[PDB]
């Protein structure tokens, strides 16, 4: 209402209203100055990378693909180099060609809402192979929905601690 | 003759206002220039971190340590403990978090300030002690509260100087 | 009632950002909003015209009183940071213990991009930049001994900044004064004369007499520093006090008794330098301050205020009137006390007049302890007080000009003065145009008859010492006088005030403190170069002054005002004929007044005073004493002095002292940048501009705020602005580096 | 407040702190990434 | 001396006639503009040159137009 | 070589300058003494001293007689990273400055006050336009073909 619930000394930012994470915490009112649904899908991709990254920066510790089987850094850290810039460069073009493709086009603040997409729900892409959102209510697609924002701020959190505890601790992080 | 109960030699000072703790004492008139939300939010802020201040500083002397203690903060007296924070990078993690603390605050007094209807020095955590008391009961907490931080400041004044003008135990 | 009373507003102006949001709300032709990119320039040009901001004087008044703190805030927090970068970042200690070696510095770069070779290898284990502002010197005087107590006094500083800004505010939005208060002038000198000066002295002695003379005798002698009693100390336990001074014992007994003399200790009228530190003696700095003191006082009851007892300024003004002088001064009050303008002109002259004075007396007398020696020091302060005054008695006509144009009333001037001075405007400008060309063709003739006799192989038909000479009788006159007063016409003195007129070579280090400086003809030539240039400037700034208001080829030219461009390409021409163009001009000759001014100085002492003498009586002068017989040609002071002295700079590169010659060619691009402003017009740039705006245009896209060429009195003052930092850079870095060598 | 960000708003302000932060980081590169006369 | 040259364009604002240091210009009766005058410049023998005129002329491109030429004693105002 | 110049690694004038160079620091260091911050800030420029020459030592970088590197800029992707590599950079960076200024001159100049918005920039919308310049090329190249970029004649221009 009149005050935010994250923030119970302070008037509840509007605009943060009925969105599925919203809890209210926006002290510095950036759903003011710029559009709530280029910052919902921005925090929706930025949740999903940070998952996959965070999965990744244990998984190599361990395990490697066969092709890279020779090649194992504890670190992590230190991964990106041995893999080399082609390598890394290769992901990031690829990575690029796709993001235009699913914008199609509209790569930028000021069109990846506009015309065709304008009516596009943030983070939605259409991608369910499984199915698994199949004839479920609405609330189960939004409770669903919840779980995967929660756990992608989760995430987001937890790779630069990974990362910057290697750094600072110096070794792997396990 | 709308005398300061504090001073009942002295004409009680106007633009106050009539809340908690108010005794009539600004003999410097300090609210003429200030507003006093802003003034009240100082006093408290103030007066509870000494209050903190004083029970750690205490402490700290009397033998209370964190048992896993960080290299060195062993033989070293809450006079001396300062540099070894900052070099251990305690302090540093302190100043970092209250930082970040004093900013949403800024925020806070400034809809306090545009008529948001915040208390000063309210941010809502109370641990439902006031959860259901009415506001006569609302207020004498809130009194108790000033009263503490008001005498805390002397105290812990009155210790740091102590203590570092006469090196000894905890009672200087 | 009163005569004299305080009158405030309460709440005069609400303290909000509104305006700071809405840029050129001081005009009215400003507020209405950016059309053009004129309108920027104007917003920085006419931010502090309070006169045309608004037509009440009380308003004005407001505006200046709140403004001037807003100046003094800035100023301690100068200070104060000086006090830190010397409490933190300085090797004052070191310096302190061994003075004559380790040399004073007080800013460090940081370590990055190469930029540390700045940091020179100073002395007493430390590494930075050489400084030359003299902070080591007066803190010594002082007597502060620790890097605590500099600490201290820059939190002083931090404070007092933020209690001027306080009161600026206050005094401007809470509680304005009003127009009545502003205008006690008799109350104000009184306040001023014997408040300011007269306590202010008195308070310095105290501190001089209590803390520093004991401290300097303790240092002097050879204590360390460390073993010097703190100042508290010497305050209270009076018995150490008599120890050093020993009348302190007697108490202050004599004093309210007639018995004076008794403080002979510490009082004193030596004379002369300490032959120690190589600086005036504090107990006759004391004895000076205490002197000037009750002289202060005593002024500062001269005006009445409110008790009947004074003078009244405008009976006195009114009464001196003579037989060739119509009503004399009259009218005089009333423009003093209604124009700010009028008040700035005298007080700005007088302001730079005095700093040009400071500059001869305190290298001639040198003040501070250890200062002399510091060549570096010494050429720095005098070039730099040299400067400032320039700048003020230039800027004190400008503003008398401003008087004329905006503030001068013909019903309120008739027969005074000042009309009659305006009445005669075209005998006094004829007459100095003369005299100014009599001095420069005679002045400067003989550097040129020099050159081309010495270039044809006639020696001996030069107008040297060796041939036809032209010497300084006065001047040598002047100096003997002053060289046998002490005992004489100075009776209780013990010493000249100056070993500049004659005396014995005072030595601090093995180098050369004071000497005599003798005068010949190499002398009496400058000295008259000196007088053409001064000469000049007055011309032009003068004829502004006069002619104002009205000319006989422009006749109203009061209505255009004191700031336009021309008349037009009519009358054959009337170009830069603006009272503002005549202060233009007048700055550059102001530039070439003071070069040859300090350039005299720095060639005079590095030949014939600064250098090293033995243990036995042998003087070696820096360059030798090549003035007598190079510095009466054009020839020699090009090869003598700037090809020679300027090897330092030229060769700082991979040094300590490479930024100098940096900045050496640095300044000189910026001097030459400006010469396209000085000598193009705007039509041309005007045109260019039109070109690149076709540009941008046939891309679909140009600024709404059109781009326009600076105005003409614009691209004439950005002109001037690039020429005066262009020269007075080079010269800045040319003496530094060289003088940071010759120390 | 609005109006204040307004003030900070203005053009010579803005150019004055992206300056500053424009050069800091050159500043920072040339620090940890120093002496570059090319791409290696 | 100095060639002073008004054009159709005039709109008889008399802005021009009101600027002129030396009584050069007048407004004569004119039926091409809505104000119903024009600007004359009858005597041209005490231009001086100021082209104040032309810097008080409101139309797009002066109506007015000074053009400098022979120099007399008037022309280049001098008082000796 | 080309142009007769020699490697850095294989040139004795560079090794001479290094050598030098370090040197001149070594001396002034040993005024100073041990631990002497002094010092240990000489000593701390040393090492870069001789990781820079490293550095170009191990580049591609090619010296003269003088010993000092030269640079090579006639299109040769062999020393690419002298001039084309960071050329690009520059380009890149450049252009997306200009085309996000064009772009909110162009998108403020229907507002309002077309005027106020260039002394007092609305900070929101500028930063939306400027992120959005990193595909300045494509943009721009769009914009030509869709003749939306040049103008047509409809501009002002001089008398003659
Ligand atoms: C080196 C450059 C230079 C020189 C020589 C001058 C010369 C002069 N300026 Mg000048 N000026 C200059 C640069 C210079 N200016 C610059 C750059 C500016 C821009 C700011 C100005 C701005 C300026 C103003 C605003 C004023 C002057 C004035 C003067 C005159 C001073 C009167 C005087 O001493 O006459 C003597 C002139 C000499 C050149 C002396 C040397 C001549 C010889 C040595 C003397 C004997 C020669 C004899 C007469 C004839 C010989 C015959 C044979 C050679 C044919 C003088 C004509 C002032 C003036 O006119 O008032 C009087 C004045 O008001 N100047
Ligand atoms: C943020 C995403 C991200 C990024 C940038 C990297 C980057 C890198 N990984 Mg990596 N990784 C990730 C996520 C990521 N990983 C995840 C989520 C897993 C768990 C499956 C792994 C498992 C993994 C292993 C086992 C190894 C690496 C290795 C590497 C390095 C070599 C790259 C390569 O060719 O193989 C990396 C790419 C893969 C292994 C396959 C594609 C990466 C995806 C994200 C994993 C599965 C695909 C799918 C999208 C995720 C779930 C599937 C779902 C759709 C059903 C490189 C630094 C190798 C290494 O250490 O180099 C020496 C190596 O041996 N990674
Ligand atoms: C916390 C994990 C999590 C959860 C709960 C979801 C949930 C959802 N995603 Mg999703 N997503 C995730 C991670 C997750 N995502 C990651 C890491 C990526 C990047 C690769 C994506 C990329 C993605 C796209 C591109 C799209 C979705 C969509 C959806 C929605 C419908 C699809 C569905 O039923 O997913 C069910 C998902 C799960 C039950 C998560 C299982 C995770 C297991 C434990 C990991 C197994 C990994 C292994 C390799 C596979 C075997 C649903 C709300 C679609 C959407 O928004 O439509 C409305 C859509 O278009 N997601
Ligand atoms: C004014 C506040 C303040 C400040 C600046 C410091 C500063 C310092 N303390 Mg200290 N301390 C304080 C208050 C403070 N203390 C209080 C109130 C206590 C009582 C528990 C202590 C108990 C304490 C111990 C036991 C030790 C220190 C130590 C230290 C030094 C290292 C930091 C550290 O270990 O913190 C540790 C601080 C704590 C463990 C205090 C915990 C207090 C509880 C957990 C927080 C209560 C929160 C409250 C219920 C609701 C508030 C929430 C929100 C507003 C934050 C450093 C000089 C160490 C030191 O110097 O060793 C030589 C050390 O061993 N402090
Ligand atoms: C006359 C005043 C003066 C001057 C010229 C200097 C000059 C200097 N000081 Mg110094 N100082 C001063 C007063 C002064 N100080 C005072 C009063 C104190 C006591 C607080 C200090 C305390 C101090 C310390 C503690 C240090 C210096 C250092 C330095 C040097 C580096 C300066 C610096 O930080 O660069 C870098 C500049 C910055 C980091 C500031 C960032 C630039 C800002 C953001 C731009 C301004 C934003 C703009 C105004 C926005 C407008 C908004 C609107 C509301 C106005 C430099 C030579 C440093 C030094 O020498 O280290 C070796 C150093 O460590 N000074
Ligand atoms: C934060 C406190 C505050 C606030 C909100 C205001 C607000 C206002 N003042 Mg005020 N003022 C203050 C403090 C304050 N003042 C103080 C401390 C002083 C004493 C110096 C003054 C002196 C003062 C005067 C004399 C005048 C105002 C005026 C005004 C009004 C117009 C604003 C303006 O001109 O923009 C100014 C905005 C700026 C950003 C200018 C700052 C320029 C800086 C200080 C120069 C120095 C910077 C640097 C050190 C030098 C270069 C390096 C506005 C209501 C004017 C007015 O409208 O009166 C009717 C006016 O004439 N004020
Ligand atoms: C004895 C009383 C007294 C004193 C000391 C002053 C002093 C001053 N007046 Mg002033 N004034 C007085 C009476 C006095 N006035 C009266 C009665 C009037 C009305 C007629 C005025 C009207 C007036 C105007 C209109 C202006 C001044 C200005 C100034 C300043 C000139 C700048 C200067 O020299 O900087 C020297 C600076 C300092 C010495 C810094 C310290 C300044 C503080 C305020 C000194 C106060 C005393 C101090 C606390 C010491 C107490 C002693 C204690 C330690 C024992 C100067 C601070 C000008 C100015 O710039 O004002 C801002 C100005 O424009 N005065
Ligand atoms: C006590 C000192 C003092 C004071 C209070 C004033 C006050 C005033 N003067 Mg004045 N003046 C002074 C000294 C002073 N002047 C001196 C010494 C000179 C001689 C140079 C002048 C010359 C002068 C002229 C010629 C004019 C004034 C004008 C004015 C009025 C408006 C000022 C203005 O436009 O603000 C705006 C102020 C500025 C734009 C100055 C900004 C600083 C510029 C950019 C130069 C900065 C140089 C910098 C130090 C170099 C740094 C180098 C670095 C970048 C590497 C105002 C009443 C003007 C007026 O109309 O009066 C009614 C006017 O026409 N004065
Ligand atoms: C007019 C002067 C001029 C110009 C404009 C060019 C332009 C070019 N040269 Mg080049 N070149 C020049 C003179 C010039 N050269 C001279 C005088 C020499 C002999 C020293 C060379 C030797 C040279 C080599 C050896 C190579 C180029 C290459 C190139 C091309 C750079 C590769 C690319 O895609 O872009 C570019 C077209 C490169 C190229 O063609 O890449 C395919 C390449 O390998 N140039
Ligand atoms: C100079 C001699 C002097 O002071 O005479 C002063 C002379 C006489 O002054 P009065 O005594 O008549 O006027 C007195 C009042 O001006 C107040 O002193 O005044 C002049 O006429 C100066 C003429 C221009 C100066 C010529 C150069």
């Amino acid at each position: 209402a009149e005050m935010s619930k994250a923030m119970p000394f302070l008037i509840n930012p509007a605009n943060t209203d009925g969105l599925i994470g919203s809890n209210g915490f926006d002290p510095l009112g950036f759903s003011d100055t710029f559009d709530i649904k280029w910052l919902q899908e921005s925090e929706i991709k930025h949740g999903r990378v940070a998952m996959l990254a965070s999965a990744g920066f244990i998984a190599s510790q361990f395990v490697n693909f066969p092709m890279y089987s020779s090649m194992h850094v504890d670190d992590s850290n230190m991964a990106p180099t041995v893999v080399g810039i082609s390598a890394m460069l290769q992901i990031v073009c690829a990575a690029g060609v796709e993001e235009w493709r699913t914008y199609k086009g509209q790569v930028t603040m000021e069109d990846m809402f506009t015309g065709d997409m304008a009516d596009r729900t943030p983070g939605d892409f259409g991608f369910d192979p499984m199915g698994q959102l199949k004839g479920k209510s609405e609330a189960a697609v939004n409770e669903m929905k919840l779980k995967e924002i929660k756990n992608g701020r989760l995430a987001m959190l937890a790779i630069g601690g990974m990362i910057h505890h290697n750094f600072v601790t110096g070794e792997a992080l396990f | 003759a709308e005398k300061s109960a504090s001073l009942p030699f002295l004409e009680a000072p106007p633009n106050l206002d009539g809340g908690v703790g108010d005794l009539g004492f600004d003999p410097f008139r300090f609210s003429d220039f200030v507003p006093i939300d802003f003034l009240r939010e100082a006093e408290l802020k103030h007066g509870r971190i000494c209050m903190m201040a004083w029970l750690g500083f205490v402490a700290v002397d009397m033998g209370f340590r964190v048992y896993p203690a960080a290299e060195g903060f062993e033989s070293l007296t809450s006079i001396t403990a300062h540099d070894a924070a900052v070099e251990q990078g305690g302090m540093s993690q302190m100043l970092l978090w209250f930082s970040l603390l004093e900013v949403f605050d800024t925020i806070a007094v400034q809809q306090m300030l545009e008529g948001s209807g915040r208390a000063p020095g309210d941010f809502g955590l109370d641990g439902g002690f006031l959860k259901g008391k009415s506001q006569a009961e609302i207020d004498t907490m809130k009194l108790k509260e000033i009263v503490h931080c008001r005498l805390a400041m002397f105290a812990f004044s009155g210790v740091v100087t102590q203590a570092v003008l006469t090196q000894g135990p905890f009672p200087y | 009632s009163k005569n004299v009373q305080v009158f405030v507003e309460k709440d005069a102006v609400e303290t909000s950002f509104a305006k700071w949001a809405q840029p050129g709300h001081f005009s009215r032709t400003l507020a209405k909003g950016p059309k053009t990119t004129t309108w920027i320039w104007n917003l920085h040009a006419d931010a502090h015209d309070f006169d045309s901001q608004t037509s009440s004087l009380e308003e004005v008044s407001r505006k200046i009183f709140s403004a001037h703190f807003g100046q003094l805030a800035i100023i301690f927090l100068w200070i104060s940071g000086m006090h830190f970068h010397g409490a933190y970042f300085s090797n004052y200690s070191a310096w302190l213990t061994d003075p004559i070696s380790i040399k004073q510095s007080s800013q460090v770069v940081w370590p990055i991009v190469g930029q540390e070779i700045l940091n020179a290898d100073v002395g007493g284990n430390f590494q930075g930049i050489q400084t030359t502002s003299g902070w080591f010197q007066m803190w010594r005087a002082e007597g502060i001994t620790s890097e605590v107590e500099l600490y201290w006094t820059a939190i002083g500083g931090l404070a007092m900044s933020a209690i001027m800004l306080f009161a600026g505010w206050f005094h401007y939005h809470k509680a304005a004064p009003k127009l009545e208060w502003f205008q006690n002038a008799e109350s104000m000198m009184n306040h001023h004369l014997a408040g300011l000066l007269g306590l202010g002295c008195l308070s310095w002695s105290g501190h001089q007499i209590h803390i520093a003379l004991p401290i300097n005798k303790l240092l002097d002698a050879g204590v360390s520093p460390q073993e010097i009693p703190l100042p508290h100390e010497f305050l209270i336990n009076r018995d150490l006090m008599a120890q050093l001074y020993p009348s302190f014992s007697k108490g202050l007994a004599p004093f309210f008794g007639g018995n004076w003399g008794e403080y002979s200790d510490f009082l004193t009228f030596k004379g002369g330098l300490n032959p120690v530190t190589g600086g005036l003696w504090l107990s006759d700095i004391a004895h000076h301050h205490l002197a000037l003191s009750v002289l202060f006082i005593i002024a500062g009851h001269m005006y009445r205020t409110n008790w009947g007892i004074g003078h009244n300024m405008k009976e006195i003004l009114e009464a001196h009137k003579g037989p060739f002088t119509g009503e004399g001064h009259k009218g005089l009050y009333e423009i003093l006390t209604t124009s700010w303008h009028a008040q700035l002109a005298i007080n700005l002259a007088m302001m730079g007049s005095l700093s040009i004075i400071v500059a001869h007396h305190m290298y001639a007398m040198p003040p501070y302890p250890y200062l002399a020696t510091d060549y570096a020091t010494q050429l720095s302060l005098f070039t730099h007080h040299m400067w400032i005054g320039g700048f003020c008695v230039v800027g004190g006509a400008a503003h008398g000009a401003i008087f004329m144009v905006r503030d001068y009333t013909p019903a309120n001037n008739y027969n005074n003065l000042l009309d009659r001075v305006l009445r005669h405007r075209d005998a006094i400008i004829s007459h100095l145009n003369w005299v100014c060309i009599f001095l420069g063709c005679h002045a400067f003739g003989f550097y040129i008859h020099n050159d081309t006799m010495r270039a044809l192989g006639r020696p001996q038909d030069m107008f040297s010492d060796k041939a036809i000479q032209l010497q300084p009788i006065f001047a040598q006159w002047i100096q003997n006088i002053h060289l046998l007063a002490p005992g004489t016409t100075a009776p209780n003195a013990l010493a000249t005030t100056s070993y500049a007129f004659g005396g014995d070579v005072i030595e601090v280090g093995g180098k050369i403190a004071m000497m005599p400086i003798k005068l010949g003809t190499a002398d009496f030539m400058v000295h008259h170069i000196h007088a053409f240039t001064i000469h000049v400037t007055v011309l032009i700034l003068l004829k502004g002054v006069l002619y104002a208001r009205s000319s006989k080829l422009i006749p109203d030219k009061a209505n255009l005002g004191f700031r336009f461009p021309c008349d037009g390409p009519g009358r054959g021409g009337t170009c830069q004929s603006s009272s503002w163009d005549h202060v233009f001009l007048g700055l550059f000759w102001m530039y070439n007044s003071i070069s040859v001014v300090i350039f005299h100085f720095s060639w005079k002492m590095q030949s014939d005073v600064w250098g090293t003498i033995t243990p036995d009586g042998a003087i070696s002068h820096i360059t030798g004493g090549n003035f007598a017989q190079s510095s009466i040609t054009i020839n020699g002071w090009l090869r003598d002095f700037l090809w020679s002295q300027a090897s330092q700079v030229i060769q700082s590169y991979g040094s300590a002292s490479s930024a100098y010659g940096l900045i050496f060619l640095g300044a000189h691009f910026i001097w030459a940048f400006s010469l396209m402003f000085l000598f193009s017009g705007r039509g041309y740039w005007q045109e260019l501009i039109e070109s690149i705006v076709w540009a941008h245009n046939k891309l679909n896209f140009a600024p709404t705020i059109q781009p326009r060429a600076l105005s003409i009195t614009q691209g004439r003052a950005v002109g001037l602005a690039h020429y005066l930092l262009g020269g007075i850079g080079t010269t800045w870095a040319f003496f530094l580096a060289r003088a940071i060598s010759i120390t | 407040m609005n109006d204040f960000q307004k003030y900070l708003s203005t053009a010579p302000v803005l150019l004055t702190l992206w300056m500053t932060f424009t050069a800091g980081f050159i500043i920072e590169v040339n620090r940890f990434f120093p002496d570059m006369l090319g791409l290696y | 001396s100095h060639t002073v040259k008004i054009y159709d364009t005039c709109i008889g604002c008399t802005q021009c006639v009101r600027a002129c240091p030396t009584d050069v210009l007048e407004m004569v009766p004119w039926d091409g503009c809505k104000s119903g005058q024009i600007a004359s410049s009858p005597r041209v023998e005490d231009c001086v040159g100021c082209k104040r005129c032309e810097t008080a002329c409101p139309t797009d491109f002066l109506s007015v137009r000074v053009y400098l030429g022979a120099e007399t004693t008037r022309s280049l105002g001098l008082a000796y | 070589e080309i142009g007769g110049l020699t490697k850095c690694s294989e040139s004795a004038a560079f090794t001479k300058r290094l050598n030098a160079s370090v040197k001149k620091l070594e001396q002034r260091a040993s005024q100073y003494e041990a631990d002497s911050p002094p010092a240990l800030a000489l000593k701390q420029q040393v090492e870069r001293t001789q990781a820079r020459f490293d550095k170009y030592s191990r580049s591609e970088l090619l010296c003269g007689a003088d010993g000092l590197p030269h640079l090579v800029a006639d299109g040769r992707w062999s020393h690419a990273a002298e001039f084309i590599l960071p050329g690009f950079g520059f380009i890149y960076i450049s252009g997306w400055i200009g085309w996000v200024g064009r772009k909110y001159l162009r998108a403020v100049s229907t507002s309002a006050n077309p005027s106020e918005s260039e002394i007092i920039i609305n900070v929101p919308l500028a930063l939306k336009i400027m992120t959005t310049g990193y595909i300045w090329p494509i943009s721009a190249w769009q914009e030509l073909i869709s003749n939306d970029l040049v103008a047509v004649s409809e501009e002002i221009t001089v008398s003659p």
